[PDB]
């Protein structure tokens, strides 16, 4: 098999066929991988493999037409995108290089902490209603039989501190999930939506501690037009932000440890 | 020390959502929801209700049939006694036509029940795929699972109609119990060279292995990135966000290359297809084609040479 | 035959779809077929003449 | 070179064991202090193992040495010598890659986390991939531990580590019978059918009907809720996954460290434990 | 669909005229076949 | 005579899904059947003549 | 598609005759390989 | 040569040029292994593989 | 594409005479073997 | 043809004949050191 | 990005002179070892 | 030398860090390569005849 | 000595943290790595020679 | 990159002579190895 020609019978046909359909469907796939985030941007360094060709070896596929929701847009890809700003300086001109977060980091919104701008549309539900919402218009919900009731559970920062407090727990109507808590919080007095994924829990003390921010970062929060519904936009918003936290929140993390 | 989407913490419920309506054909759904804390604490703690069409109901009847069969003629074997019914249950099981009935229909005995059984499991099985192409695009959905669910249905009809009955031996045909069966397996490998030697199940395997690997990943990857919606993906096909931007990128910065909330999806349905697909292949060669794969492989320049600390004689020679 | 009228094609089918596509063939066809052929058909390289160098030249 | 939108998430830092240094990237690959080793390694055995190609059973002239991938293979020492470095051409060589092939998974593994921290996502990957990391030491390490011998693990054969197993496997008889590989390969199951369910239904979803719009949970969340009855959920399924794998892993890990060093009858056998039960 | 009369009529003919030389192309490749290595 | 009325079956079909998928259809038979013939039809490549003229003059 | 008649027809041209070169070129190959060592 | 310049505005140069680059190698590389393989080897096979073999011992 | 048939056919030229460059210094390769060690 | 360097950054392919050449440095004294000759105790000296 | 005939020229000289460089290189190289031990 | 006179230019090309440690990194990976093929099979220095072959001494 | 005299000027492109506790890991295994493969054959002095 | 013509020519220089240094060190360590043992 890898000397050249030796045996020759049927079966051994077929072990050709489908090891072969396969470097086809290979590509299908590598296209299909391509719709979005291309082609690519800088020349900071060239493609890496066997045959570097000019922007991928499958040639970008042709535009693809997403038909949306009830009362919605219609999105495609591939789709031209309009270039974003990059709030960061290189700290080398190396290719390949980082970029250093201008400014302060925590909302300079870059990487740790950066985002895309998603339609600024509350995404709905099945017939009309906004999916994602708060125990305000979610009042046909309960708690989980059982489950200790987030409502009036103290936030306390990732310092340990308080900070701020919840009040609604954004539902849904799609899966009666917990996607989110309202936390009026404590220098602001203002409403900051807290993202479950990065709240954990500590049913003990009625707290609720998050290992993503300083307690004071809570004002920094993007903060939410409308406090009856989220929009995909701010979906993310909100989300980017504490994530930075994951590298900012601190000079320690985001510096090596040895 | 970030809460890692482990189980649903704290919970929250509505109503029974009885789904998006049906059409002019679909019959009532059926059934009154319920909830289960325990079950919730991983996944939508809601049950039910379900569909049940035609197909529906004579599917799952030509199910609970072959089930009462090889469940029947099962239990009598240990003569009608549960007690070691229940000991050599592992054990147990039914077996298809001995070699002489090679495709003719084996007598109420020997063999029979599990030819009867199994064309029960056979149908229900070809029937269920029904109960699903139907109930599938009659929620104005695609065909993708109906088709996998082929993939599948296909390496299981390699199993029987298509080789053990291509073959002419009711016997060629897997039996029917978990030690049994995982003889036949056994035993398969054998009769036959040695499976390890015949590429498209050494291939099937790699399959078995990427989906045991990607489904693997992109489960994590989706969590890593869940706090950011990406468990939301159906969106994020559409309307990107930082979650497959924080995703994929991830894979780019690691193994170079990689690609969509949606592509991956796809490498899935497809490893998973273009598993049972090359099950089913070698399966089928393995048979009626070569009948030792180790003396094809080596045949082919395939099979290793290693030394020789140890050899035998042979009887039928010097003998 | 209707050689004069085959030419609208273009009008529905990309030529630069069906050009590489073809370019492909070639080589996917092209060592195919070698390969093919070896094995069941006057396997060339090895098979006939000249004789072994290896054995025929050194021994 | 950079994705369309990855140009803005190249942080500076977020390195583990230092790494501040080599904190760049190379194509679209982030180096750091890890994606420097597992290279090293690569190399010092892709390559290394070259050799071996070359060397082959008795020696380079053997006609017995060949390069055909579905023969090539680097054979471990013989038991003989028990926990210690055997002689390259004999068993080292064969140790030496696989001393290497460890870290080239400890780097990557760790160098993964590096990159997890950069884009301040979960870890969920590198956890899991350790996993998957480990069943490769608890088989040829955990294992030939208890049984004295490095030599004791399997080869690096292209088809060859085949054997290797039918051997391991058959000194037990009907290995299917072990509890573990039973599960395990159950799970390794499983996934392949979840996994055929998950990347399908959506791929139904986003890309459904003709002149259809890109359905919602809202159906999904019914799908199953139809056919099957209940709705394991959506964001479930992406937990179900990593479960499966994660645990089929793990669970063959047990699988092939308890074969031997734990039991030395033939499985069919530990399955008598059950049949004496007073009771049947 | 997607097209109309005068199309559909139009190209109808330019197709199926080159589907003919393609049964000729094979009739004499299974007719030259039959003529060497004949068959049945 | 049913010639006139075929042409309207274009109405319904799609021009690149059929035209090409046939292309598709029959460069696939075509490396189907070459491959069933050798099997049971005739090995023509090294079935009879010329065959077996390599071990002859190999050495 | 996305061209009107005039282009394609100057391509259709230029690109029938040539894929002819090769069934001449490819022919010189079959009908000298023939030559050299027939078959069938 | 003469008119066959219009084919380079269906094809890119860069893409076709390099394409090309890497296709001779890969059919390159795979050649002379085709043919030393099993085909007539000329490295070793016979002389100058006096040495090879017999200087060692 | 990305130009004009000015500069397609000075690439042209460029591209098609060095291709013969090799179409030549390949066939010289062969030949040199055809006297060296031949084959068939 | 100097002027293809026109099409082609030079990073793009400069370095790719740059790793090329030693994926094939040590591919090449492999492949001879491998079948050829073994220049290592393949003539001197002999075997201890 | 971007290449012109004046910045483009200057680096093919150096390129170019480099390029031989090697190949002396390997002329060297292999002519020297089909003195020390022949091949073929 | 000869390729000397306008080597200074390609370094607007390849970057110092970029370039510079990804060569210390090969030349590391050779190095055990080269002690490591070498020992395998031409003279395996380490146990072979000299200085003193104690090992065989001592086991004898 | 020969490289010495300038050679100074590369702290500027080494950071020494990094370059300082990153050559200590790979020094470090690099010995073992080497007694590891010294200790193999060429004289296994633990059972070798005496006592 | 990240450097202008000054720089460029201030590091070709500086390393330079560190490149060549390993090198020397590697002949008199690759000649006491020719001369003390030889391989060949
Ligand atoms: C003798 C024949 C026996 C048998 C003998 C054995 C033996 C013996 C063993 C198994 C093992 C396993 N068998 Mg069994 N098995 C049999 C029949 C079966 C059948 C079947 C349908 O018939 C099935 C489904 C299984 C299933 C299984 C799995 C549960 C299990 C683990 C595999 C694994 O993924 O390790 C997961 C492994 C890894 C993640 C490590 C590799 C990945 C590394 C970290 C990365 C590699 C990077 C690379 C070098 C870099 C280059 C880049 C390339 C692109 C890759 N067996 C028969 C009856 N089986 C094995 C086991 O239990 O292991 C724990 C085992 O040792
Ligand atoms: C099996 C016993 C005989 C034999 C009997 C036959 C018979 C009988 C037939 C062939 C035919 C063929 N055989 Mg045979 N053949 C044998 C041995 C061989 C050997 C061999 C090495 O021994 C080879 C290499 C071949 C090779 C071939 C092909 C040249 C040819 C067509 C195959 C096909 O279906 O394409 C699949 C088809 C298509 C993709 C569609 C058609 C393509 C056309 C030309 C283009 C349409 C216009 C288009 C829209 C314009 C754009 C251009 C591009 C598509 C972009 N045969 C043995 C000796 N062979 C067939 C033939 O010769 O047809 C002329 C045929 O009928
Ligand atoms: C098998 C029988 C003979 C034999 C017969 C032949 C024949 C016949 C040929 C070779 C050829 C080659 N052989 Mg030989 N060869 C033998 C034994 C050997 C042995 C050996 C150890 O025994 C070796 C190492 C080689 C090695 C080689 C290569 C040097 C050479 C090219 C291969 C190739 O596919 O390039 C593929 C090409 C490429 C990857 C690059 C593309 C080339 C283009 C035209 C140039 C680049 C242009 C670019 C755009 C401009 C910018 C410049 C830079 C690229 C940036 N041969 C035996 C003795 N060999 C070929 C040759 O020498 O051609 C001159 C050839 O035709
Ligand atoms: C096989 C039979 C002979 C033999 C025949 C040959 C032949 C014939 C040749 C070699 C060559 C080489 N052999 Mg030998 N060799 C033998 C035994 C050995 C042994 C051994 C232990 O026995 C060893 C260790 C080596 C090792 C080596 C290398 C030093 C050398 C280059 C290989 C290569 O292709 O790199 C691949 C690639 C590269 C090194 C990169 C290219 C270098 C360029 C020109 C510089 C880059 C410029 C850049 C733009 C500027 C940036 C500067 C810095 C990078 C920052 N040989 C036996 C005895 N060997 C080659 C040689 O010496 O060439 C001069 C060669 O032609
Ligand atoms: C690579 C392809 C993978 C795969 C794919 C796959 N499987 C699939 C599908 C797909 C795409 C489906 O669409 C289908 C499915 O789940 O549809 C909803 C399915 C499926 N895969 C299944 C099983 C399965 N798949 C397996 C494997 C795989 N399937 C591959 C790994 C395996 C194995 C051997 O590992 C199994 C065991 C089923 C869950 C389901 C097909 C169900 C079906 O056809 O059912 C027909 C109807 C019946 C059997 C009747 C049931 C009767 C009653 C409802 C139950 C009463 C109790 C019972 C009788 C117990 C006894 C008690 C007594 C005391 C009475
Ligand atoms: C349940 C866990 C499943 C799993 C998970 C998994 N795999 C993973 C990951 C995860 C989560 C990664 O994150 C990582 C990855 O792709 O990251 C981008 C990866 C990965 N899984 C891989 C392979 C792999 N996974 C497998 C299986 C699985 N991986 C499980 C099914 C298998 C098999 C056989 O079933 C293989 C072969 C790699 C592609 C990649 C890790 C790549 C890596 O770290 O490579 C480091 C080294 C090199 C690139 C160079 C090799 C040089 C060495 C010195 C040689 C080693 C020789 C080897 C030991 C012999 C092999 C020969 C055999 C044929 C005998
Ligand atoms: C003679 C001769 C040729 C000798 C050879 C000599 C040579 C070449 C020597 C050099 C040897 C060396 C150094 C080799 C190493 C080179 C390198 C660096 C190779 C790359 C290594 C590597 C790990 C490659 C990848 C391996 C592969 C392909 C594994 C397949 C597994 C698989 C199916 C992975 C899926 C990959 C994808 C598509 C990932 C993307 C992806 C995933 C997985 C999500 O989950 C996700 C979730 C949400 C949004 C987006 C995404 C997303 O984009
Ligand atoms: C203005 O522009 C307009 C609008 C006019 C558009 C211009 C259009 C143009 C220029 C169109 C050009 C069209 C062309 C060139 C069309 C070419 C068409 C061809 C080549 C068609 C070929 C058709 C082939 C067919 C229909 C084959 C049918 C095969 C069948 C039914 C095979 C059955 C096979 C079986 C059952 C095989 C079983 C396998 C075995 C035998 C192995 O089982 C034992
Ligand atoms: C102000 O201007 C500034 C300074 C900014 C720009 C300055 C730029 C400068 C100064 C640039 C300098 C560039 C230099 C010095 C470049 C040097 C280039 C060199 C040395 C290039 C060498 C090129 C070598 C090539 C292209 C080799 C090609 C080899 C091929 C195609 C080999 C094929 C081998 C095969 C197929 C081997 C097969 C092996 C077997 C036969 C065994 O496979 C089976
Ligand atoms: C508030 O705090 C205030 C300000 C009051 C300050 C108080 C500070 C205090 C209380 C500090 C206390 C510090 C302590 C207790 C420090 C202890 C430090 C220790 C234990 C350091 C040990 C570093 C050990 C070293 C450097 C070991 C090096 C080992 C080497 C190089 C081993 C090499 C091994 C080889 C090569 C093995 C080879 C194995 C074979 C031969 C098998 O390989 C083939
Ligand atoms: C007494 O029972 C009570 C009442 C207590 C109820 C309990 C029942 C129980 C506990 C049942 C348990 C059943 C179990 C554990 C079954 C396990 C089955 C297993 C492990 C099966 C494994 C593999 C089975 C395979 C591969 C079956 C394949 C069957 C095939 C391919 C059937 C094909 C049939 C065809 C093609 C029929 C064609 C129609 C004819 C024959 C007429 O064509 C000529
Ligand atoms: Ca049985
Ligand atoms: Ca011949
Ligand atoms: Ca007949
Ligand atoms: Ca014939
Ligand atoms: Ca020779
Ligand atoms: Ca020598
Ligand atoms: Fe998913």
């Amino acid at each position: 098999s890898a000397g050249i020609t030796h045996y020759i019978d049927a079966a051994q046909i077929t072990i050709w066929a489908f090891w072969l359909f396969f470097f086809g469907l290979i590509i299908y796939l590598r296209r299909e991988d391509k719709r979005e985030g291309y082609p690519l941007d800088s020349d900071r360094t060239e493609r890496s493999g066997g045959r570097v060709k000019v922007v991928g070896f499958p040639d970008l596929p042709d535009p693809k037409t997403f038909v949306l929701p009830h009362n919605g847009g219609t999105v495609v890809a591939p789709r031209v995108e309009a270039p974003v700003a990059v709030n960061a300086t290189p700290f080398s001109p190396a290719p390949g290089s980082p970029l250093v977060p201008n400014g302060d980091p925590m909302l300079s919104g870059f990487g740790p902490a950066a985002s895309p701008d998603r339609p600024k549309h509350c995404d709905l539900t099945f017939e009309g209603l906004p999916k994602i919402v708060p125990m305000r218009v979610a009042k046909e919900f309960s708690i989980a039989e059982g489950d200790p009731d987030p409502r009036g559970m103290t936030v306390v920062g990732l310092d340990g501190e308080v900070a701020g407090t919840v009040s609604d727990v954004w539902v849904d109507r799609s899966e009666p999930q917990i996607r989110y808590l309202e936390v009026e919080v404590a220098a602001n007095k203002k409403k900051v939506l807290l993202p479950i994924g990065f709240s954990r829990f500590d049913k003990k003390a009625r707290k609720v501690k998050v290992d993503a921010i300083k307690a004071a970062h809570f004002a920094n929060v993007p903060t939410l037009s409308n406090p009856d519904q989220v929009t995909l936009y701010e979906e993310d918003k909100v989300c980017a932000y504490y994530a930075g936290g994951k590298l900012y929140a601190t000079a320690e993390r985001a510096g090596p440890l040895l | 020390p970030e809460y890692q989407n482990i189980f649903t913490a704290v919970q929250v419920r509505a109503p029974a959502y009885p789904g998006v309506p049906l059409p002019k054909g679909n019959l009532p759904r059926i059934g009154r929801p319920i909830f289960s804390y325990w079950l919730g604490k991983i996944g939508d703690a809601q049950i039910g209700p379900i569909y049940l069409g035609l197909t529906g109901t004579l599917s799952i009847f030509f199910g609970l049939v072959a089930i009462s069969i090889i469940g029947f003629n099962m239990l009598a074997s240990v003569h009608w006694d549960v007690f070691q019914f229940l000991k050599h249950f592992f054990w147990l099981g039914l077996e298809p036509p001995p070699p002489q009935y090679g495709l003719r229909i084996p007598p109420l005995s020997e063999g029979g029940w599990w030819l009867m059984a199994g064309l029960f499991l056979t149908l229900s099985i070809l029937l269920w795929w029904v109960r699903t192409y139907k109930r599938a695009e009659a929620l104005g959905m695609s065909q993708h699972l109906s088709w996998a669910f082929a993939a599948a249905i296909f390496f299981y009809l390699v199993l029987g109609f298509i080789r053990p009955v291509m073959m002419g031996s009711w016997a060629k045909a897997v039996p029917f119990g978990i030690f049994p069966h995982l003889d036949w397996t056994a035993a398969f490998s054998i009769r036959y060279g040695n499976l390890y030697y015949n590429p498209f199940h050494m291939l099937s395997i790699a399959f078995l292995y990427g989906s045991a690997l990607l489904f693997a990943m992109h489960g994590a990857t989706i969590l890593s990135v869940s706090r950011f919606g990406g468990d939301r993906e159906i969106d994020q096909i559409t309307h990107r966000g930082t979650a497959a931007e924080r995703a994929a990128l991830f894979w780019r910065w690691t193994m170079g290359f990689n690609v969509t909330m949606e592509s991956i999806h796809r490498w899935a349905w497809w490893c998973a297809v273009l598993t049972v697909i090359t099950a089913g292949i070698g399966i089928l060669l393995s048979g009626t084609v070569v009948d030792n794969w180790y003396l094809w492989a080596v045949k082919h320049g395939m099979a290793p040479a290693y030394p020789e600390v140890v050899t035998a004689v042979n009887p039928y020679e010097t003998a | 035959t209707m050689n004069a009228n085959l030419y609208k094609i273009w009008l529905i089918l990309d030529p630069r779809r069906v050009l590489v596509s073809i370019v492909a063939f070639q080589i996917v066809l092209g060592l195919l077929i070698h390969m093919i052929v070896l094995s069941t058909d006057l396997n060339w390289l090895d098979d006939n003449i000249p004789v072994s160098y290896q054995a025929l030249g050194k021994k | 070179a950079m994705l369309s939108f990855e140009k803005k998430y190249r942080v500076r830092g977020g390195t583990l064991i230092g790494g501040d240094l080599f904190d760049f990237w190379v194509g679209p690959f982030y180096v750091g202090f890890f994606g420097v080793v597992g290279f090293c390694f690569t190399l010092l055995g892709v390559l290394l193992i070259v050799w071996g190609a070359t060397i082959g059973p008795t020696g380079p002239t053997s006609d017995l040495q060949t390069y055909n991938l579905w023969r090539i293979s680097i054979a471990p020492p013989d038991l003989s010598y028990g926990l210690r470095m055997a002689p390259l051409t004999e068993g080292g060589l064969w140790q030496i890659i696989t001393i290497c092939a460890a870290g080239a998974f400890i780097s990557w593994a760790l160098r993964e986390v590096e990159i997890c921290r950069k884009l301040g996502i979960g870890f969920h990957v590198p956890f899991a991939f350790s996993f998957a990391i480990g069943a490769y030491l608890v088989l040829v390490f955990v294992r030939p531990l208890l049984m004295g011998a490095w030599g004791h693990g399997f080869p690096y054969g292209i088809l060859s580590h085949l054997d290797w197993v039918s051997n391991v496997g058959y000194q037990f008889l009907h290995f299917h019978y072990n509890p573990a590989h039973m599960l395990a390969i159950s799970f390794f199951f499983t996934n392949c059918l979840a996994l055929s369910m998950h990347g399908s239904l959506i791929l139904s979803v986003t890309n459904p009907q003709k002149g259809e719009p890109v359905k919602t949970s809202e159906h999904e969340n019914t799908f199953f809720r139809d056919i099957v009855g209940y709705s394991i959920g959506a964001l479930a399924i992406h937990r179900l996954g990593l479960f499966l794998a994660l645990s089929a892993a793990f669970w063959s890990a047990v699988c092939i460290l308890i074969s031997g060093p734990f039991w030395t009858r033939g499985w069919p056998e530990w399955w008598n434990w059950w049949l004496e039960l007073p009771l049947w | 669909t997607g097209l109309t009369d005068d199309e559909a009529k139009e190209f109808h003919a330019i197709f199926m005229q080159s589907m003919y030389a393609w049964f000729g192309l094979v009739v004499i490749a299974h007719l030259l076949a039959w003529l060497y290595r004949p068959w049945l």
